[PDB]
């Protein structure tokens, strides 16, 4: 027996789940702020313990 | 305590890989 | 200050005496050929050799190592004057060639 | 900014001369000295006269379906992942131009690093003139290495030397070993007492408990940190008898030995190392570049021209100079000089 | 001189061997057991589940020093070497968390794994005898209550704290039956290893293998192996009165007290002495006093992380440095 | 049957051994100091020093010189024997200070 | 940011002491000195480890991004 | 300088050809050129090489010579006081060559009650490790820091300290190993009268031997500077006030 | 003698001709390749 | 013996860059003096540059 291994965006000012659709605006949906940051990938990220 | 754990143990990791 | 004139004086000097070597009749010479020193220092001699004061042999070192390289108990003194008997044998030859 | 390095004073395995410092492995292992990079990239999705923009599409895949290498950590958008590693070569920003600014030149962004980065932010946002804005940060979690400088805050800078592992190192009789070795002949010359009763109030002053003052023209006083070691057990004067790591025996010298607080300065030598063989040259001198970042060669000047000359190497001379900077085949004509 | 390492106001002496022949024209002192092991000693004071104390007597330092460096670098343990995350939204960042649990010492007995053989390819590195699985996955909500207004974030969280007993044993094959009597836990399970806020999570696994503590720190068994020489203090000349009591207060506690009636001054425990020499700087005792250290008697305090017991870990070490001289006996001597 | 652990350096070799430099790969002060120890505890033996040339090469190379009753090999050989015998006492020694306790 | 989990120097578990070193602190308001060695601190690397750290990862939190 | 390819990000030179750089290790970078062809590859290793060019032209003076620690570890070897024993002498040895240099051990300084080995046939073994070793030296130095014999008619290595340097047959016979005889800018130094006598080979084998023996021995024998070393006695404090 | 960090020692080379004393070795510096160290990073044919 | 090879290797070989050698033996000990008159305290002589 081995082993194998083991587009939302978040408002700056809200922390809202959004998802910008095909060119419409980069805004938040709920407030009105302009920054939007891409919430953690879903893949797996591996790191060295070290 | 004042058990001889490596007698007891047959060890493993201490062999060179 | 200094790091700021690092090199200035040298690379004056440089153009200054760039292109002054040593020829092979042991002349100093420019690039014109134009004599500067008929001999390097009126001596001929390399600064890089030199092992005493500005001068090419230290005599007392030279004495100490070759009393110490050929030293043997088992030996004869040379009287004083066959000392300089064995210096002139040497010395002498090439004194008359000069 | 700073970590209280356990310091022992000695001279030790002879890679720390003129400054060079010796760091304890395992203590870089547990953390000592650990730091990251974050570098910004920013781009801007300008638009254009003719009714046009730029996008960041892209995100293509070979025929499995499974995405390229130069894709690897991009995400649908065509901006790096949030979390993922990004090595030399990759793309996180994948910037398509418009060729008439309908069809679109690829002008990504590449990562052009030795060493791999990781995406922690990326922020999609619109400048004051209405157009996106794009910044992605890149995180670079950096160890300790040897060439990487460090400073007691008495400047004696100096890089790290050697990292030797913990049984290599002095131990005193609790088995305390120093995170940071200090060569004792940076002192003599440079005149830094303060950094010796840093040291010792600084020992006193974990051993007490507390945090000790070394205010300008006053400061805790020496006589009572040294009452304060003696009474927990040390010498008044900082100096613990210690055994050899690679020996085991006393060493014959009581080392001065504590805490000193050390800074790792910005400059590491992985942003320092800089080779180049052959690369891009001057369109107007045909020489190699000037800068580092453009993969540039680096100068050989006046002076050490003067010094190659000095040395009567012709060859080397031409090598260094023509040969091996700009060397042109040109055809000279033989009746005009032209 | 003689066995003593001298211990002097301003340097220390005597610190080499000096039991060979050809230190002096009796060649004496030539290597054999039956003398060796006549002669040394060893004497327990304490033992613990985390902490031995003990004296090797009349052993050289080369040999004690191999003990210790073995100890502290070559006795293999069990430690974290790769994180796997699948959602970390915390502010402690992914490498930084990942080097924490690497730091954290796990309560998995050696001997239990093999070692793993990096020659394998990646899909066929890892298996139920080379790996301990850990998953840790919390995530960070508000308590559903109302304490006092910004209170300790203990209760206006939930999961405000990560410690190190969250990470969860999952056995692979057949480490089911194999560990269950002995399930993988923490040494220390208070260890903070990260703190988050409403909203956070982490979710991870992480694999962990048999090292050594000179591949890395975290592999080391011991949070310290060393020794130290038995300090040995010699009154010359009888001390009494009042500087009696001063003596006294050049060393530790316990080191030296008063005998009643006589009024001098006798070493009590030599042991308890850190050699501070402090006595040494008085100009009073400077000839009624002779402190030393006795160069061959060496009180090895082993402190184990936790994985294994301290008196196993030595023994251990005895082990390894008898197993790399038996490797060098066989192997051929190349040209 | 491990060919690279121990190798003989021939430049540092003498004529009819008694005088010899060893390779041992994958060793340092460990095994170096209490080797050389060991073998210096030989009446024949008339040197024995280690080095580790290189902090960054895991090599160690241990010199003996002997006179000519023996070998540097055969001390060599005589200070692993007597490693592992000092090992093996010290072993007995502490298994049984365990047991009593 | 939040505390080492070893001692730098001696590799001593320090990172399960910082919470009953604040307790030890805040409540039975002990001096520094005692609170360090009622948790067996001895050795002045893990005094260090734990009387100089800055718990700057409280004030980092302040600004969760997804509250 | 010969490529070594090492594992780190740095450039590594051996310290005692820090002094023709000017070089101190607080972060200070140097520029590695390779030549391209092989004319300009069998210059500079000939006309531009380290032991080609270990004294500087504008004097004759030795530039290249031990630095700082190796001074100090060459002096506390040297020391009146250093005595080893046969184990101990044998290991400093090994540490001085990489244990693949034959050495024959000379009679020990002291015969009674212990065989012992002054530190000044450490170096003399340095110099000159066995007989198959060409290197004689003889020499005669004024340590930086002499004082004259008690009597103005003793010859000078009767000095009241190690001031003087005799060296017969490579053999050290008084005198500490200090900068003066180990360092820059004298030309009756050890190393220089090695390079004068047989040839840069044979002088940068003796410089290379005493930077590995002073970077292991140092670091094991035990030296460091504390405030102890800085403060000034009781009896000091009163005689400069009043003065 | 001075000590090159491998990384550059990987980019810095040096343009050996193929003799009848190192041809070997230069084969073997070709099968290794730019990135093991003791590789090669050009080849420049005779006649191209 | 000694002596006379010591002299004979002491002459200058032609070739040498003895003018260049002889600008940076001027011109290297001078990066070390200061461009701004200093002197010994106590001296009091004339301000000579
Ligand atoms: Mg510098
Ligand atoms: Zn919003
Ligand atoms: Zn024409
Ligand atoms: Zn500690």
């Amino acid at each position: 027996x081995x082993x194998x291994x083991x587009l939302k965006y978040i408002c700056a000012e809200c922390s809202s789940k959004l998802s910008l659709s095909r060119t419409d605006a980069v805004r938040c949906k709920d407030c009105g702020h302009r920054i939007l940051l891409k919430a953690r990938t879903k893949r797996l990220v591996q790191f060295e313990a070290r | 305590v004042s058990r001889d754990t490596w007698n007891t143990k047959n060890m493993r990791s201490l062999e060179p890989p | 200050v200094k790091t700021a004139e690092t090199g200035y004086m040298s690379r004056r000097l440089m153009k200054s005496l760039e292109d002054l070597s040593c020829q092979y009749d042991n002349t100093v010479r420019t690039s014109a050929n134009g004599i500067v020193q008929f001999t390097y220092g009126g001596d001929g001699l390399d600064p890089l050799e030199m092992e005493g004061n500005a001068q090419p042999v230290n005599f007392n070192r030279s004495w100490d190592h070759a009393y110490n390289i050929t030293f043997n108990n088992q030996d004869k003194g040379l009287l004083p004057y066959a000392i300089m008997e064995t210096a002139n044998e040497i010395l002498g030859p090439l004194e008359e060639r000069l | 900014a700073g970590q209280n390095a356990t310091v022992a004073v000695m001279s030790y395995s002879g890679y720390d001369i003129e400054d060079a410092l010796v760091l304890n492995k395992s203590s870089i292992d547990r953390g000592f000295g650990r730091c990251e990079t974050r570098r910004k990239t920013t781009t801007v999705l300008k638009r254009y006269a003719n009714h046009t923009q730029d996008i960041i599409g892209g995100m293509r895949v070979d025929e499995n379906g499974d995405p390229i290498w130069q894709h690897q950590s991009l995400g649908p958008d065509g901006l790096g992942e949030v979390g993922m590693k990004v090595q030399s070569g990759q793309i996180y920003i994948n910037k398509s131009v418009p060729t008439n600014s309908t069809q679109y030149r690829e002008a990504p962004v590449i990562y052009r690093g030795p060493e791999p980065s990781h995406i922690d932010q990326v922020m999609m946002s619109v400048s004051d003139n209405d157009q996106a804005l794009i910044k992605v940060l890149l995180r670079q979690n950096r160890r300790p290495e040897l060439g990487d400088k460090f400073s007691s805050r008495h400047g004696q800078k100096g890089v790290c030397g050697i990292i030797v592992k913990q049984e290599d190192m002095p131990f005193n009789d609790q088995g305390i070993v120093p995170d940071i070795i200090m060569n004792p002949h940076g002192f003599p010359s440079r005149m830094t007492v303060g950094k010796m009763i840093e040291l010792i109030s600084g020992k006193a002053g974990v051993l007490n408990g507390t945090l000790e003052y070394g205010t300008c023209f006053g400061g805790s006083k020496l006589e009572d940190m040294s009452k304060i070691l003696v009474d927990q057990g040390f010498n008044y004067s900082g100096k613990d008898m210690l055994y050899s790591g690679i020996t085991g025996e006393c060493l014959q010298a009581y080392i001065f030995f504590g805490p000193i607080y050390y800074q790792k300065l910005k400059h590491m030598v992985l942003d320092k190392m800089h080779a180049r063989a052959r690369g891009p040259r001057a369109v107007l001198t045909r020489q190699p570049t000037e800068g580092r970042s453009r993969d540039g060669g680096l100068r050989l000047g006046e002076m050490e021209r003067d010094c190659v000359i000095a040395y009567g190497a012709s060859q080397l001379l031409l090598e260094r100079l023509m040969i091996s900077s700009d060397a042109f085949e040109v055809d000279v004509c033989d009746k005009c000089g032209l | 001189m003689s066995n003593i390492v001298g211990i002097e106001y301003n340097r220390v002496t005597n610190t080499t061997s000096t039991d060979f022949p050809g230190f002096s024209k009796d060649a004496e002192n030539e290597w054999n057991v039956e003398k060796f092991k006549k002669d040394f000693e060893v004497n327990i004071s304490s033992l613990d589940a985390r902490e031995a104390n003990f004296d090797l007597i009349n052993i050289d330092t080369s040999i004690a020093n191999a003990f210790r460096r073995i100890m502290i670098s070559e006795v293999p343990s069990v430690a974290a070497e790769y994180v796997y995350f699948f959602n970390n939204t915390s502010v402690i960042q992914d490498e930084v968390l990942a080097h924490r649990i690497g730091l954290v010492p796990l309560k998995v007995d050696p001997d239990m794994l093999t070692w793993v053989d990096s020659n394998l390819p990646d899909d066929e590195k890892f298996t139920d005898e080379n790996t301990i699985v850990l998953s840790l996955n919390v995530k960070c909500t508000r308590n559903p209550d109302a304490p006092k207004g910004s209170t300790d974030p203990k209760e206006l969280y939930n999961n405000a704290h990560v410690y190190a007993r969250d990470l969860k044993f999952e056995p692979q094959g057949r480490q089911s039956t194999t560990f269950a009597d002995c399930p993988v836990v923490p040494a220390d399970p208070d260890i903070l290893l990260a703190k988050l806020r409403p909203g956070q999570e982490i979710s991870l696994k992480a694999h962990c293998i048999l090292g050594i503590g000179g591949d890395h720190a975290k592999f080391s068994p011991v949070s310290t192996a060393s020794y130290r020489l038995l300090p040995q203090i010699n009154i010359l000349q009888p001390i009494k009165g009042e500087s009696a009591r001063r003596f006294q207060k050049c060393f530790p506690p316990g080191v030296i007290g008063i005998d009643e009636g006589s009024d001098e001054a006798y070493v009590k425990d030599a042991r308890k002495d850190t050699v501070s020499r402090e006595v040494l700087r008085y100009e009073e005792f400077a000839d009624k006093v002779k402190l030393g250290r006795v160069r061959n008697h060496f009180i090895f305090n082993v402190e184990s992380a936790g994985a294994m017991t301290p008196e196993e870990i030595f023994f251990k070490s005895v082990r390894i440095l008898k197993n790399k001289a038996e490797y060098l006996k066989n192997c051929p001597i190349t040209q | 049957p491990d060919r690279e652990k121990i190798k003989l350096l021939t430049q540092a070799t003498s004529e009819d051994g008694t005088s010899a430099s060893f390779q041992i790969v994958e060793e340092d002060h460990t095994l170096g100091n209490a080797l050389r120890y060991v073998i210096m505890k030989n009446p024949d033996v008339e040197f024995c020093g280690y080095s580790i040339p290189h902090p960054s090469e895991n090599l160690l190379n241990i010199r003996i010189q002997t006179y000519g009753e023996t070998t540097a090999v055969d001390a060599l050989q005589k200070g692993l024997k007597d490693l592992m015998d000092l090992c093996d006492v010290v072993e007995s020694k502490f298994t049984e200070k365990i047991k009593s306790m | 940011m939040i505390v080492p989990v070893r001692c730098f120097s001696c590799g001593k578990v320090v990172g399960d002491k910082w919470e009953s070193y604040l307790n030890l602190l805040q409540e039975d308001e002990l001096d520094e000195g005692t609170a360090l060695s009622r948790l067996g601190l001895k050795r002045y690397c893990c005094r260090r480890m734990i009387l100089t750290h800055v718990d700057l990862i409280e004030k980092f939190l302040r600004y969760n991004p997804l509250e | 300088h010969y490529a070594k390819i090492r594992p780190w990000r740095t450039f590594r030179l051996n310290e005692c050809v820090c002094t023709p750089y000017n070089a101190d290790f607080d972060g200070d970078e140097m520029n590695l050129h390779v030549p391209q062809t092989e004319e300009a590859r069998a210059e500079a290793i000939n006309l531009m090489g380290v032991k080609n060019n270990l004294l500087t032209p504008k004097s004759g003076e030795p530039i290249i010579a031990a630095t700082q620690d190796f001074i100090t570890g060459s002096y506390l070897i040297s020391h009146k006081d250093s005595f080893y024993d046969r184990a101990t002498l044998t290991q400093l040895l090994s540490m001085m060559s990489d244990g693949i240099e034959h050495f024959d051990i000379p009679p020990p300084a002291i015969m009674k009650p212990y065989y012992l080995w002054t530190g000044k046939q450490v170096f003399s073994l340095l110099i000159k490790p066995n007989h198959n070793s060409p290197v004689v030296i003889n020499l005669d130095a004024k340590n930086k820091v002499f004082v004259p014999p008690k009597s103005k008619s003793l010859p000078n290595e009767m000095s009241q300290n190690d001031g003087f340097v005799i060296i017969r047959g490579s053999q050290i016979l008084s005198g500490v190993m200090d900068k003066s005889v180990l360092g820059d800018g004298k030309k009756h130094s050890v190393f220089y009268t090695i390079l004068r006598d047989y040839g840069p080979q044979e002088a940068a084998n003796a410089m290379n031997r005493m930077a590995k023996l002073c970077a292991r021995f140092l670091g094991n024998r035990g030296f460091s500077i504390g405030i102890n070393d800085v403060t000034p006695a009781d009896d000091l404090k009163q005689k400069k006030e009043e003065l | 003698e001075v000590a090159v960090p491998d990384r550059v020692a990987k980019v810095l080379t040096y343009p050996e001709k193929v003799t009848r004393y190192n041809r070997h070795k230069l084969q073997e510096l070709i099968v290794n390749g730019p990135n093991v160290h003791p590789g090669a990073n050009y080849l420049l044919k005779r006649n191209e | 013996e000694i002596a006379l090879f010591k002299y004979r290797k002491a002459r200058l070989e032609p070739g040498t860059a003895i003018g260049a050698i002889g600008a940076q033996s001027i011109g290297e000990p001078g990066t070390q003096m200061t461009l701004k008159t200093f002197h010994f305290a106590g001296v009091a002589s004339m301000n000579v540059t």
